């Protein structure tokens, strides 16, 4: 969950011509991003540590995105060129009993259920 | 004289296969299916004392087609024919349905009435 492997397939760049993000998603908003740096050679594989916060009942979703270190020819500093995410933690779902009452009416051709200040 | 200030109609229980009407001289129309009624509103073209009804049956029609029951082909106005007469604003059709319970005990009726004016 801490621990994530990157694999460099460019046939002649280095990684750390790069900006790495890494960002931590609280059911769908994030909740802390990192910046940080990974020297790779073309073909090495290279491990990254990603201290983790404690987690709530929430959905946890990570985000690992590499950018542009400063402008090119083609495109402007900060474009992102490659991106992966994974799931860190699935959320605890409620279930809750309901005291509350329910009407119903019948008549020819409806049935009429009430519920609050819905009718269905 | 009194049936005037009443809306008047000519009922034809069964024809087979086809009929043309006239009422006083004049074409007032037709009708094809041979088991199901005809019915016409003639309050307009009919008048006080004598008038006359003529009517031309045909055995054979586009009708036929879909009349080909195994059993003998016969013709003719082969069910009853009568005049009535409704006040202006009058009931033309009722629909009752019945539903029952789980326990088939206790009964529901839903009652649809249908109304229909005529210069009342």
């Amino acid at each position: 969950k801490d621990t994530y492997e990157v694999e460099n397939r460019y046939l002649f760049t280095n990684l750390e011509m790069f900006d790495g993000a890494w960002k931590i998603r609280k059911d769908g908003e994030v909740i802390e991003e990192k910046t940080f740096k990974i020297f790779a050679e073309p073909g090495e594989k290279r491990l990254l540590k990603i201290p983790l916060p404690e987690m709530d009942d929430s959905e946890y979703f990570l985000e690992i995105s590499f950018s542009l270190s400063e402008d090119t020819p083609w495109a402007e500093k900060g474009h992102v060129v490659a991106w992966e995410q994974f799931l860190l933690k699935a959320p605890a779902f409620e279930k809750k009993s309901i005291s509350d009452g329910v009407s119903l009416r019948e008549d020819g051709k409806h049935l009429t259920v009430e519920a609050k200040d819905t009718v269905y | 004289e009194d049936w005037f200030k009443k809306e008047i109609f000519l009922h034809f229980e069964g024809v087979r296969s086809f009929f043309y009407l006239w009422v006083n001289g004049k074409k007032i129309g037709f009708s094809k299916d041979s088991c199901t009624p005809a019915e016409f509103r003639l309050t307009d073209v009919l008048r006080p004392g004598k008038n006359l009804i003529t009517v031309e049956v045909l055995k054979w029609s586009d009708g036929s087609y879909l009349e080909d029951q195994d059993m003998w082909w016969f013709a003719g106005i082969y069910r009853d024919v009568y005049l009535y007469a409704l006040p202006k604003f009058h009931i033309r059709d009722v629909f009752v349905r019945t539903d029952l319970d789980e326990n088939y005990r206790n009964g529901k009726i839903f009652l649809d009435v249908e109304m229909r004016n005529l210069g009342e």
